[PDB]
């Protein structure tokens, strides 16, 4: 916008927002090998 | 990290700004690694 | 590459605190590793990787397989503060390179330095000379030693080369910022071939 | 702006040997060579840290939270551990703390220490309560991992000061055991090993438990470094040992010095007692372990009808074992305990040993010799 | 012996396999083959833990290192030894015993006839 910390928050949002796919990939990977034992 | 906290940027000067989104980029590399690595050891079980 | 297993050795020392890669020194060190380990793979899918490391007490990890997978698992968890014995991960990497599931390939080490190593040049000349004889082949991927001055890896290189299933060399990038995963560009993936 | 800069400026006005560090800081944090960072930090904290002066908070609060997730948690640790002992804050204390704890992107090693930093505080304020439970749990996580040898002497120190102030030396005893053995000196005051180790000594011979005097004497802690009041405790570890009253005796101005000694002056009489008549049993090989009530008073150079009421109390507890025959008058010990760890004990078992060979020898001749003929 | 060879994931495929074989037959740990317990051995013993169950150290020798079994069990522990020494990580032997099921026993007393520790037959036996 016009605030330095503006930036750094949206920065950290597009982060979060990517995080939260492989999370849940890994989580999904996951329970396939505890439902299999 | 400290990514998700308004309160912390606030408190942080701009020469920690720059320096903490770079580490941020690199971090989906190696959680892309580790998708990778659970196929493995589900592999190893399944025969 | 063709017909050929390759151990990687990863460098747990106390020189890969830096942010000079980022995120830190080991954690870009992974990621160099995996794209690497990958390329390898996917180019030819007769590629072996096995992962073998210089911390702790010297033992193989995982060993060579067509599975780039079974290698990541453990690279990820190898206690980062670890030793930079190098000769004796380097020879750890050569009784695995033994015993493989099917054996016809070629014997191939490519080395990771996080650091400046610890252990004497005059110890490493020689293990070098040893190991040519049995044919192994270590590669050295060089930002570690750069990071305080020159490096060291170049003579230990030299000695190397003469008798190799596949060339060796010395992989330059800069030790700053650049990324440790630049070494795609160099080749450490297809060596030179050479005698 | 910049983080660093401000900061490093305000501490620098205030401490003039720390302006060289400042610059040095300044230099490595931009080009991230993180790995100095540490060391920059580490050379600061030890002594200074404006916690008796000023400008602290500024530069702490901040610097906790731009080493959070890049600088290793050394960084972050050495700046609570130092500041908390100066300091008899918990607001303050407790900010750095929380901080310090995170985990960061080389390791997780800060929790350890953390720990030990909060255990100081409670110690100052002076909540013995608070400070024995916190104690507790560092002192296990060191007996569970082997060689981390310098941690360990450093909390065991800080530890006995807490145990000094209460008076239990009982419990003081087992605790101090530990430093004695792995004994280091990199950070550990002169001055506090030498109360911490009077009171071991005073605990040492109040003991029922102790048949370690021999350890005591081993460690170097003791014989290396004497002041006046040092002077006497080995020399009364000594006398114990011996067993005698006589060489004991002398010592005497020591049992008014402490009233711990003065106190309980039976059971240190007892204990020179007891302990003689366990030397005598162990110095006789495996033909006798029978001593005479006789030869047990010479010894103990206490009188006989006394020696007998002790010889009993010390049966009751169960520290010996056997049977009294007065008939004979003898004390007959069928079992002993663990004696005092000396070089000339660690010989004494030799003898037996040496013997045995040569009789087993003679005889699993004479077992092969009867009916050879016929093994099958 | 600070620069040795072993496979780790092999010990968790093992382990699935061996239950069709025998159910009692699953992965209780690793074995050593002497001659002595080295410090070496002391960085596998914590790694197989988290592969196998608990897992036991037992040390299999080629030759007895007393006059009846080669065996040894061991578990690791951590205990406080002083004479100006600190704290040691060991290895705390525990007793063994022999014990087989009944298909063992079949096989080895048909085929047995040897003099043993003692077979029992004479006065004469007891002897030995």
């Amino acid at each position: 916008m016009a605030d330095p910390r503006d930036k750094a928050l949206q920065d950290y949002r597009k982060k979060l927002l990517e995080h939260k796919e492989i999370d849940g990939r890994l989580k999904e990977l996951r329970e396939q090998l505890k439902e299999l034992t | 990290e400290q990514d998700g906290i308004g309160e912390e940027v606030l408190k942080m000067s701009t020469e920690e700004i720059v320096q903490r989104t770079r580490l941020l980029d690199s971090e989906i590399k190696i959680m892309k690694s580790e998708v990778l690595r659970v196929t493995h050891e589900l592999q190893a079980m399944k025969d | 590459m063709v017909l050929e297993s390759t151990m990687v050795c990863v460098d747990n020392s106390e020189y890969m605190r830096n942010g000079d890669f980022l995120p830190t020194r080991l954690q870009a060190q992974q990621d160099a590793v995996n794209i690497v380990c990958h390329s390898k793979t996917r180019s030819n899918p007769e590629n072996n990787v096995g992962l073998i490391t210089l911390a702790n007490d010297c033992e193989v990890l995982t060993t060579l397989t067509p599975d780039t997978g079974r290698i990541l698992s453990k690279l990820h968890t190898v206690q980062p503060k670890g030793k930079i014995t190098f000769c004796t991960g380097i020879r750890v990497a050569h009784l695995a390179l033994k015993h493989r599931q099917g054996k016809n390939h070629k014997m191939r080490i490519i080395a990771f330095v996080g650091s400046p190593v610890e252990d004497n040049e005059k110890d490493l000349v020689k293990l070098a000379k040893r190991l040519k004889k049995e044919k192994v082949n270590v590669d050295i991927i060089n930002f570690g030693e750069e990071e305080v001055n020159t490096e060291k890896l170049t003579a230990f290189v030299n000695t190397l080369n003469g008798k190799d299933g596949t060339g060796s060399h010395l992989v330059t990038v800069p030790p700053g910022p650049s990324l440790a995963d630049a070494l795609i560009s160099s080749p450490i993936l297809a060596g030179e071939g050479g005698a | 702006m910049k983080d660093v800069p401000a900061f490093l400026q305000q501490s620098q006005s205030s401490g003039p040997g720390q302006a060289a560090v400042w610059h040095r800081l300044e230099e490595l944090y931009t080009k991230k060579l993180w790995h100095q960072l540490t060391l920059q930090v580490l050379d600061f904290v030890q002594d200074p840290c404006f916690a008796q002066g000023d400008g602290l908070i500024k530069l702490y609060e901040n610097f906790i939270s731009e080493f959070e997730h890049r600088v290793n948690p050394l960084s972050l640790v050495e700046i609570i551990l130092h500041v908390v002992r100066q300091m008899t804050d918990p607001n303050v204390a407790l900010t750095f703390l929380e901080k310090t704890r995170e985990k960061v992107k080389s390791s997780d090693e800060a929790v350890i220490l953390c720990k030990t930093a909060i255990g100081a505080l409670k110690l100052n304020i002076g909540d013995l309560q608070a400070t024995k439970e916190t104690i507790e749990d560092v002192e296990e996580m060191l007996n569970n991992l082997p060689g981390v040898t310098s941690v360990h002497s450093r909390f065991y120190d800080l530890s006995s000061k807490y145990y000094q102030t209460i008076g239990n030396h009982a419990s003081y005893y087992k605790d101090a055991l530990r430093f004695l053995g792995c004994v280091d000196i990199k950070d550990l005051p002169v001055s506090e090993q030498q109360e911490r180790a009077f009171t071991l000594g005073l605990a040492g011979l109040l003991g029922e438990g102790v048949f370690n005097f021999g350890e005591l004497l081993m460690h170097p802690v003791l014989e290396s470094l004497r002041n006046t009041d040092r002077q006497w405790l080995i020399d009364t570890l000594y006398a114990f040992n011996s067993g005698d009253v006589d060489r004991f005796q002398t010592l005497k101005s020591a049992w008014g010095q402490q009233p711990d000694l003065a106190a309980n002056e039976a059971q240190l009489l007892r204990k020179i007692q007891l302990l003689c008549l366990m030397e005598m049993t162990f110095t006789r090989p495996a033909n006798h372990r029978q001593l005479t009530f006789e030869e047990i008073a010479k010894s103990a150079k206490i009188t006989v009808n006394k020696v007998e009421l002790l010889v009993m109390k010390a049966l009751s507890v169960g520290l010996v074992r056997g049977s009294i025959d007065e008939v004979d008058k003898r004390v007959h010990m069928t079992w002993v305990q663990p004696r005092v760890l000396d070089l000339q004990q660690i010989k004494g078992m030799k003898d037996r040993l040496e013997l045995w060979c040569t009789d087993v020898k003679s005889m699993e001749l004479l077992v092969e010799h009867q009916a050879q003929d016929i093994l099958t | 012996d600070s620069v040795w060879f072993l496979d780790h994931d092999y010990l968790e495929n093992m382990y699935g396999m061996f239950k069709k074989v025998n159910a009692r037959e699953r992965i209780v740990g690793w074995y050593h083959t002497g001659p002595k317990l080295h410090k070496n051995d002391i960085a596998i013993n914590e790694l197989m833990k988290r592969y196998c169950p608990n897992s036991v150290l037992v040390i299999i020798d080629v030759k007895p290192k007393d006059l009846g079994l080669p065996t040894e069990a061991y578990i690791s522990v951590e205990e406080v030894h002083d004479d100006g020494t600190p704290t040691s990580k060991t290895f705390e032997h525990v007793t063994s015993e022999i014990g087989a099921e009944e298909a063992e026993e079949v096989g080895v007393e048909h085929l047995l006839r040897d003099i043993k520790d003692t077979t029992v037959g004479t006065l004469s036996q007891r002897i030995t």
